[PDB]
């Protein structure tokens, strides 16, 4: 099938005002299953959510599934992160690199 | 006739059975493709990194998994028949030459003309003459002629035998009231070793079979001078 | 109260616990019998004696595990325990029944020892090809047991058969149709359809033998109007079929730990699978004559024969490439069921390809009851559906008992088992190949040296038996219960708790209306 | 009614580890030598 | 935390690696037994009557 | 202390990358700072530093995923015990070669060896390829 | 500087064509190696030891030594 | 499948002399048959 | 309905599919099919 459809129902689903974390949660479960390292708008869509019901926690875990999603090649998440960075900076969230959870 | 560290067939002398492994080398290239290639799948994706757990579509790769195995074996196939119904052919017996599978020994009747019959029993390890073999030796050889299809009728008395040379790929059971017939050819003269392939018994691992096949101004010699 | 509960059994979990208990009880029978035949063949000699004593201590071996381990452990083990677990029957249909085939396993092999205990002995190979087997030959009173064994041991097979088949049709959740249940009942379902469609031809022919024995008639005998190649039409018509007993509820068990552990919550082309089932289970009755390429049939038998091998060929590679694109892209996690499904599939892989190369009749004159034979019915059966049943031993252990295995111990333990196995069953193709037959007790000195490789690497896989009792005793030396069970959803056996309870389903499934 | 829990579905005790240790290893040593007894039977026969 | 494998990986990979060729040499050379070596190349052939 | 028999019908915390947002927390009982931690959360984000953002990721779920799939060490210990038991199985051979097996067969010996290679040679035992294609004719030598 | 956008759907779908050409000529690898090792040295084997071959002559070499039991 | 933490433990010595009783409870009745056949033989 | 309060409920979700998602059913408020999306409330109250 085509993309654009696909991301636009996804950045519906994710954008309405009535989610909660168990429909959120179940939405990532079911999108992180696809063969398909998921572009930075629904990430922005997926933030959005799970700021609206004041996790730290899945938020941090959405940025390291887009780390492991990348497999050997790492230039995913440099990209991703410049396109990431204004909900960074304006939602105070932190990338997994820096607050010590890349580290063993 | 086995030597040690012996990984393929034995060497051929009839055309039958060098056909044979023509075609053992053709399903043994199949065997080493498709070993190859399922091992290369498994030590391949077993080896990933990335994860892919949707409900993927399922009717899109069924039209060449189903007809490329087929394709496969009828590419096995056809070498197949095409050897099988070769060794079934108009026969020209020069020599008809039956055996009977006796009580853990065989029997030979050698009877198209000036009847001639033995029993061949083995030659016992602590009777053995020096240089010779262990479990593969008979004091009765049975004796054959080279460029000539010859045929087998084999039978038994009451236990199931099977007269069997893997050196010129013969092999079929012995059965009572049933005497089959099974086509030789040999192309090089000598000695050529088999066993028993059916067992029948408190020494089933003790009877050998020996084909000494020779030129035939030598049966004029020989089976003239016998009896 | 312990005889009401372990003798007077009515339920199925307890039952299959005895039949764990039985197979395992039998495994290590078959395990010391390989042991001596692998024992005298490590040095050319005269150990025993004579080969008569040897050719019953073959029969045993083929006979236990077979018709005592594989059969009791697989069938009625795992069917027992996890058949009315999965598709969420409270019990069996006919449990009664049930237990009477789990409690005349037993005296079957009671009898199978009686058999080999008279100074006769028994000693005529798994195929019990007459007048070998005639009141002659073996004139004694083994063979009329080994008869009476396999009669046991069919009676109780039917009864199984019988229960699985009305369990799985009639037992069922009522909105749930035939094609939403998970691939472990379909290979019960077709297995149990196979056993009660192939065991009438066995019980008859050894009626018919044993009618042959003692009261004079004439079914195997020439000399009065028979003939023993219907002995072996009527022998492996019952044992193709018995073959794909043999193999196809491994191939279940290793669907499930294939698409479990990978991640997976569906396997890839069910329809695909089922079909492919079915059709092996349509197409085991029309092959048996493969077993009788030497024995002197029509040409045009043979070609027709040889064709339907290759058509049954087919859907066994239709089931292995589906297995390598159900691991498609799966969060693969390397539990010790991953490294035995792994072995499974590239060594039933092998064996059965070795299986295709005996299958072309032409060939098959020159490589039969040779150790090619045995290279490749050791490989399918001896580690795919070996190697199968530990899978989902280890893998249900949890579900079974309560307490788990030791990860290190188990991969220790598939490790040692693989590199056994492997030393064992690698270089008696060369031996095949080279035209050593079976059944000897001794052989010629050419075929000496893979003999004792071969010989030793039995020893290697004795080794591996010890640990699995080691690591057994390991759990009862731990008692760590479980925290959770992942993919509990998509499983329902998992689902109820580790160990499930006596009476499971006490109010049943509720199906989805639509 | 019955009893069901880990440990307590199975026909053998359970509690003590020596005597389990114990009754398995003569449990799978008499099925692992029972043949080894047979051949030496039959040895012993003829 | 310092777990088992940690160095002891390395302490069984040097135990059993060279506990495993010793006896396997030991019962491939010292014991004494024939292993039916192929006659070809080195050794040589003796006339028989 | 402990938990109800129930344990299987609640839902479960797991920790893997398939499903990568269990649907309950690793730590069901929050104690009073921690209280206090989600009525911080309920506020602003900005305002919050690193240490008690990474107690906050250990307290709700169990480990981060950078460091849960890391290269245990198992294998080597694995390979190790299982090398050591090959060697118990030598061992096992040792002892049922000494004391189980009697003499080899007189035909293992060197001379008769070396009279029954000459009669394979003797005889051209399957000489194109298997054996007798390795022993020259005319130099009376093996081929080099 | 920036980053431009890298590929990012589907790239385990890209892997597994490329690699199942590398399993077929894999595949083909293996087979030809057998076949150049094996098979045409056997049948070269044949033609060379048959095109310069008789009877006779094998014959009376192998029954110098008195091998045969139908010559003496 | 998650495993609970073991409610007794087991050391390295009873796991030490659990496998040695295991070997040799197996391996003296096989070794047993197996050291001699010459009196079974009635030689 | 039920007569405990806990329950199978197995969900076939989706027309003609393989697998059913089975979950045990909790008496209170109603929880639905974790992949789907049907809702699923039970009522102890049946003897
Ligand atoms: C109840 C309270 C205790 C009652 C007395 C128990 C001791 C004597 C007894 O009656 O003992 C009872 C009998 C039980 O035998 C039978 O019931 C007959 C079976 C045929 O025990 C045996 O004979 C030996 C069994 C030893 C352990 C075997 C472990 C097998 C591990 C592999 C399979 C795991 C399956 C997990 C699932
Ligand atoms: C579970 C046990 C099992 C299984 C699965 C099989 C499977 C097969 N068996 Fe075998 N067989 C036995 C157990 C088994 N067998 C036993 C026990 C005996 C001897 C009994 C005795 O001692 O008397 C025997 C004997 C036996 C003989 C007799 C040899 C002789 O005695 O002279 C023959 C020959 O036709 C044969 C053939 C086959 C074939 C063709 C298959 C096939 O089903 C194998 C197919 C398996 C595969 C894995 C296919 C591989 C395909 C792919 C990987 C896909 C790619 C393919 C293409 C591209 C074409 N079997
Ligand atoms: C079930 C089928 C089966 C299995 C598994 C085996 C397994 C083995 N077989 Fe068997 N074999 C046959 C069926 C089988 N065989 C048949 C049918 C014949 C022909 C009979 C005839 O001549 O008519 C035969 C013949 C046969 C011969 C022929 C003798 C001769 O030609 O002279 C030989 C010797 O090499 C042999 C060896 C072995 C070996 C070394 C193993 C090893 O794999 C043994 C190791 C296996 C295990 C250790 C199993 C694991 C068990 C446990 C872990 C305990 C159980 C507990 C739990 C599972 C919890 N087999
Ligand atoms: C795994 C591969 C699939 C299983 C193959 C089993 C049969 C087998 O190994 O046959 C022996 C085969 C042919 O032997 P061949 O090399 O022709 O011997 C004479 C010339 N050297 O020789 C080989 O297969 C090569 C040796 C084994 C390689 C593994
Ligand atoms: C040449 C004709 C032929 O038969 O070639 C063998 C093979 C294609 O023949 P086919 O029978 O289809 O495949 C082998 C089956 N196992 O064709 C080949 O194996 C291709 C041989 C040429 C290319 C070799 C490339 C090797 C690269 C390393
Ligand atoms: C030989 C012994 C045959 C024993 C036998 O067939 O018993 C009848 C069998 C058991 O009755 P069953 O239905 O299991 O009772 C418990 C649940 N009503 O009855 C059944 O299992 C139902 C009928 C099956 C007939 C099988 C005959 C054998
Ligand atoms: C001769 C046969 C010897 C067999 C030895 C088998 C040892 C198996 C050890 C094993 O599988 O350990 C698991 C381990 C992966 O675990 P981990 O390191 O946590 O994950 C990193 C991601 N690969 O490591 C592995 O999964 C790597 C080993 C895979 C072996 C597959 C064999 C299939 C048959
Ligand atoms: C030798 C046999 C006895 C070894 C006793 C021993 O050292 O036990 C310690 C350890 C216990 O196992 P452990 O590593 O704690 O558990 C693995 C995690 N699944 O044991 C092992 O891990 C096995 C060590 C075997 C060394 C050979
Ligand atoms: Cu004649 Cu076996
Ligand atoms: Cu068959
Ligand atoms: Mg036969
Ligand atoms: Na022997
Ligand atoms: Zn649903």
């Amino acid at each position: 099938e085509t993309d654009e459809e696909f991301d636009a129902r996804w950045v519906t689903y994710f954008n309405k005002p009535d989610i909660d974390a168990w429909e959120l949660r179940k939405g990532m479960n079911t999108l992180v299953g696809y063969d398909l390292v998921p572009e930075p708008k629904i990430i922005d869509a997926a933030l959005r959510a799970c700021r609206r019901l004041n996790d730290f926690a899945s938020a941090v875990r959405i940025l390291e599934v887009v780390k492991d999603k990348a497999g050997p090649h790492k230039e995913i998440y440099p990209y991703v992160i410049q396109e990431l960075r204004p909900t960074l900076n304006e939602l105070g969230i932190s990338t997994p690199e820096e607050l010590g959870l890349d580290k063993v | 006739m086995a030597y040690p560290f012996q990984l393929g067939l034995q060497d051929a002398t009839s055309p039958i059975m060098e056909e044979l492994m023509n075609f053992h080398d053709h399903t043994l290239m199949i065997v080493f493709l498709i070993s190859s290639l399922v091992l290369y799948i498994i030590s391949l994706m077993l080896t990933t990194k990335l994860t892919h757990t949707s409900t993927m579509d399922a009717q899109e790769v069924e039209t060449i998994w189903t007809i490329l195995p087929a394709v496969i074996l009828i590419m096995i196939a056809l070498p197949s028949l095409r050897i099988l119904y070769m060794m079934d052919e108009i026969n020209n017996p020069v020599l008809t030459v039956k055996t009977m599978g006796h009580q853990w020994y065989w029997s030979y009747e050698y009877t198209d003309y000036e009847d001639l019959c033995f029993d061949s029993y083995m030659i016992p390890t602590n009777d053995l003459k020096p240089g010779e073999l262990r479990l593969l030796e008979v004091d009765n050889r049975v004796v054959l002629p080279m460029e000539l299809p010859i045929r087998m009728l084999i039978s038994s008395e009451d236990v199931l035998h099977s007269w069997a040379v893997p050196s010129l790929g013969l092999k079929t059971d012995a059965i009572p009231g049933r005497l089959n017939q099974a086509t030789v050819t040999s192309n090089r003269p000598g000695l050529f070793y088999g066993q028993c392939s059916e067992i029948c018994g408190s020494n089933h691992s003790f009877m050998p079979i020996v084909l000494e096949m020779v030129p035939l101004k030598y049966f004029e010699n020989w089976s003239a001078s016998m009896i | 109260m312990f005889i009401n509960r372990w003798l007077f059994s009515t339920n199925h979990k307890d039952i299959g616990t005895l039949y764990l208990l039985f197979g395992a009880w039998a495994g290590m029978v078959g395990t010391a019998l390989s042991i001596l035949i692998r024992a005298e063949l490590g040095q050319p000699g005269a150990l025993l004696g004579d080969d008569q004593i040897y050719n019953v201590i073959v029969t045993a071996h083929a006979f236990v595990m077979i018709f005592f381990m594989v059969m009791p452990m697989m069938i009625g083990g795992f069917g027992n325990w996890l058949v009315p677990l999965m598709i969420g029957a409270p019990d069996m249909a006919f449990p009664r029944m049930n237990n009477m085939s789990f409690w005349l396993l037993p005296p079957s092999f009671l009898l199978l020892l009686a058999s080999s205990m008279v100074e006769a002995g028994a000693g005529t190979g798994w195929t019990v090809y007459p007048p070998l087997a005639g009141n002659l030959a073996h004139a004694g009173a083994s063979v009329d047991l080994t008869i009476f064994s396999l009669h046991l041991a069919g009676v109780s097979s039917i009864l199984g058969a019988i229960n699985f088949i009305t369990t799985i049709i009639n037992m069922k959740p009522p909105a749930m149709t035939q094609y939403q249940t998970p691939l472990f009942v379909w290979s019960v379902l077709i297995t149990a359809v196979l056993l009660l469609l192939s065991l009438p031809v066995l019980a008859a022919g050894i009626t018919m033998l044993l009618t042959d024995r003692n009261l004079n008639t004439t079914f195997f005998d020439p000399a009065g109007g028979g003939d023993p190649i219907l002995y072996q039409h009527l022998f492996w018509f019952f044992g193709h079929p018995e073959v794909y007993i043999l193999i196809l509820p491994g191939f279940g068990i290793i669907s499930h730990v294939v698409t479990y552990y990978s991640g997976k919550k569906e396997p890839f082309g069910y329809m695909g699978m089922v079909w492919a089932m079915m059709s092996i289970g349509f197409l085991g009755f029309i092959v048996w004559a493969h077993h009788m390429f030497t024995v002197g049939l029509d040409v045009d038998t043979r070609a027709y024969f040889t064709s339907a091998t290759m058509i049954i060929a087919i859907p066994t590679g239709v089931k292995v490439f589906s297995w390598l694109a159900t691991l498609h892209g799966g969060n693969i996690k390397w539990s010790p069921a991953m490294l035995w499904a792994l072995g499974f599939i590239f060594l039933f892989t092998v064996g059965g390809l070795t299986g295709i190369v005996l299958s072309n009749s032409s060939l098959d004159i020159v490589l039969h009851d040779t150790y090619y034979v045995v290279a490749h019915f050791h490989y399918v059966l001896s580690m795919g559906a070996v190697f199968a049943i530990m899978a989902g031993f280890v893998h249900w252990f949890p579900l079974f008992s309560g307490f788990t295995l030791d990860d290190t111990w188990a991969k220790a333990h598939f490790a040692i088992m693989f590199v056994g196995v492997n030393m064992t069953f690698f270089p008696q193709h060369f031996l095949g190949l080279s035209g050593m037959p079976r059944r000897y007790s001794d052989y010629p000195d050419a075929y000496t040296t893979w003999n004792t490789v071969s010989s030793m690497g039995s020893f290697i896989s004795l080794t591996a038996v010890l640990i699995m009792i080691f690591m057994i005793w390991e759990a009862f030396a731990s008692k760590r219960e479980v925290m959770s069970v992942s993919y509990a959803s998509t499983n329902l056996e998992w689902l109820h708790g580790c160990p499930p309870p006596y009476h499971t389903f006490e109010e049943p499934t509720y199906v989805k209306v639509k | 009614h019955y009893e069901e829990g880990p440990g307590k579905n199975l026909p053998f005790s359970v509690e003590n580890k020596w005597r389990l240790l114990a009754m398995m290893t003569v449990y799978f040593g008499s099925g692992f030598a029972a043949p080894f007894f047979i051949v030496r039977h039959q040895l012993l026969k003829k | 935390a310092p777990s088992f494998h940690d160095k002891y990986g390395n302490a069984i990979l040097a135990g059993g690696a060279i506990f495993c060729v010793s006896t396997w040499t030991y019962t491939a050379t010292q014991i004494g037994i024939e292993w039916n070596m192929s006659p070809v190349g080195r050794v040589t052939p003796k006339e028989w009557r | 202390s402990v938990v109800k028999s129930e344990d299987y019908a609640f839902p479960t915390y797991a920790d893997r990358r398939d499903y990568p947002l269990p649907d309950v927390a690793h730590v069901t009982m929050l104690s009073a700072s921690q209280k206090a931690l989600k009525e911080k959360e309920k506020a602003d984000w900005s305002s919050l530093s690193r240490d008690e953002k990474v107690q906050l990721y250990r307290i709700q779920f169990n480990e981060s995923f950078a460091e849960m799939n890391r290269g245990t060490n198992e294998w080597k210990t694995v390979v190790g015990m299982a090398m050591f038991f090959i060697g118990f199985t030598a061992l096992v051979l040792i002892w049922e070669k000494s004391y189980v097996y009697g003499p080899i067969p007189h035909t293992f010996d060197r001379d008769w060896v070396a009279m029954q290679t000459k009669r394979m040679l003797d005889m051209k035992a399957n000489p194109i390829q298997g054996f007798s294609a390795k022993w020259d004719y005319d130099k009376n030598e093996w081929k080099k | 500087a920036l980053l431009p956008k890298p590929q990012m759907r589907g790239l385990l779908a890209k892997r597994l064509r490329v690699h199942i050409a590398g399993a077929f000529i894999v595949a083909l690898g293996v087979a030809a190696a057998y076949k150049f090792g094996v098979a045409e040295p056997r049948k070269k084997a044949y033609a060379e030891f048959y095109r310069n071959y008789d009877s006779m002559k094998d014959f009376e070499e192998m029954r110098k030594a008195g091998i045969f039991q139908s010559a003496k | 499948v998650s495993a609970k933490p073991a409610k007794t433990p087991t050391s390295a010595v009873e796991q030490a002399v659990g496998i040695s009783a295991i070997v040799v409870g197996f391996m003296v009745p096989a070794g047993w048959v197996l050291a001699h056949l010459e009196s079974y033989k009635k030689s | 309905p039920s007569i405990s309060n806990k329950r199978i409920v197995g969900c076939i979700c989706e027309e003609d599919n393989c697998t059913v998602i089975w979950f045990w059913l909790h008496k209170g408020e109603s929880q639905r099919c974790p992949n789907c999306g049907t809702h699923y409330k039970l009522v102890p109250h049946q003897m």
